[PDB]
């Protein structure tokens, strides 16, 4: 029950600031070098900063030098990120990692051998907006679902209540030049079932309070 | 700061396969290098460090060698959890560096996308824009190529692609591409054509519609 948790995440116009924390529990944190490190979406794990288990040093990928500060409360048992001057590019998941550094098991013991759960920034000047929904109108026929103009992630679409889930395609939403995102979700049913099977695609966009259901008829 | 790479970016294999990536350092960092796997969705996890050691908790089919500017990670027989993406870490000087991941996926035999291509909507056109959509389905390996053709004009820049993870089932994936125009142009021309270009097909397929048949 060595656990990190991180908190802080959400939506940020771009130039301004946010503050992560990572609480951690289960073991001695004072002992433990500490990194942020963060994941675009659909990207590979990006670097941001250390800080040795006393806080005597930080350093700081060259993207974030100057606009991130990475500082710790031992007596909190806790992991701050302090993020100024935020940009587009700056939008991901962020995790916490502990790093022991040799400090246990062996000198040369060093890697980030515990993670937080990861908690998303959004860098954006969007507003929360929810989705429309258009229906793509279908011896096996496609259908589907077109899920449009939505801020900010994410959404959740099922098809007949959850009923219906083999065959179902939910594809990766992507940022549209407007700021708002859009993603497709499509089915592959028997021709024959057309008319005999009613399909519905339920949508929810929960930041928007927004729940669509949307009949997808040949 | 030190520049780390891998090889290959993906590779294709089956269970009880014996695999190997390999990962490279623009400069000598020793023995200074972490190895992780992540799953979609999911926090990276230390599988090895300082090139060789095993993370405590993990597989024994999992070793690590190498020391300078190239290291490998091997599975000795890939096990199905196994199938993941894969990443190199120096921690020999700061900014501390990742490599860009390897990803593992599943093989199978090729098969060909089933090509399906939907008009936009009555209601989306009511309200001034139109987007049309080109799915291609269940299909093996990932790479494929789709484009545009507006009586036979040849499109770019008004289309957006997205694609699945690979299928638990099948372990096929799937391609969405949607060509987004205003109402007015829509309205202007009559054949709209996606094309597909992919290992299965002999020749690219074309799947097309006239506006309002």
């Amino acid at each position: 029950q060595v656990q990190l948790v991180e908190s802080g995440g959400g939506v940020v116009q771009p130039g301004r600031s946010l503050r992560l924390s990572c609480a951690a529990s289960g073991f001695t944190f004072s002992s433990y070098g500490m990194h942020w490190v963060r994941q675009a979406p659909g990207k590979g794990l990006e670097w941001v900063a250390v800080i040795w288990y006393d806080g005597s040093n930080k350093y700081y990928a060259d993207s974030v030098k100057g606009r991130f500060t990475i500082s710790r409360d031992n007596s909190k048992n806790t992991l701050y990120l302090q993020m100024n001057s935020l940009r587009a590019e700056d939008t991901a998941v962020y995790y916490c990692a502990r790093d022991p550094r040799g400090a246990t098991l062996y000198y040369y013991y060093y890697g980030m051998d515990v993670w937080g759960q990861g908690t998303t920034v959004t860098v954006s000047s969007a507003s929360t907006k929810g989705p429309s929904v258009f229906p793509l109108a279908p011896g096996t026929a496609a259908l589907g679902c077109l899920v449009k103009d939505y801020f900010p992630e994410p959404v959740t679409v099922s098809w007949n209540s959850g009923a219906l889930t083999s065959g179902v395609h939910t594809f990766p939403a992507v940022l549209q030049s407007s700021g708002l995102y859009s993603l497709s979700s499509v089915v592959t049913v028997p021709s024959s079932s057309l008319g005999t099977q009613t399909y519905i695609c339920n949508v929810n966009h929960k930041p928007s309070n927004t729940k669509v259901d949307k009949k997808v008829e040949p | 700061d030190i520049q780390m790479t891998q090889s290959p970016s993906s590779l294709s294999a089956s269970v009880g396969d014996r695999v190997t990536i390999t990962c490279r350092a623009s400069q000598s960092i020793n023995s200074y290098l972490d190895w992780y796997q992540q799953k979609p969705g999911k926090a990276p996890k230390l599988l090895i460090y300082a090139a060789s050691s095993l993370q405590s908790g993990v597989p024994s089919r999992f070793s690590g060698s190498g020391s300078g500017t190239d290291f490998t990670l091997t599975i000795s027989s890939l096990q199905p959890e196994d199938f993941a993406t894969y990443y190199c870490q120096q921690y020999y000087s700061t900014p501390f560096t990742f490599g860009p991941g390897t990803k593992v996926e599943i093989k199978r035999t090729v098969a060909a996308p089933s090509v399906f291509i939907f008009p936009p909507s009555d209601e989306q056109l009511k309200s001034g824009t139109a987007s049309v959509v080109c799915l291609l389905n269940n299909f093996y390996p990932r790479e494929a190529k789709v484009q545009w053709k507006v009586d036979n004009a040849l499109q770019s820049g008004n289309s957006q692609e997205s694609v699945t993870e690979q299928d638990s089932k099948d372990s096929t994936y799937s391609l969405s591409s949607t060509l987004t125009l205003s109402k007015a142009d829509y309205e202007k021309h009559k054949v709209y054509a996606c094309e597909v270009t992919h290992q299965g097909l002999s020749s690219p397929v074309t799947k097309s519609f006239n506006r309002g048949e």
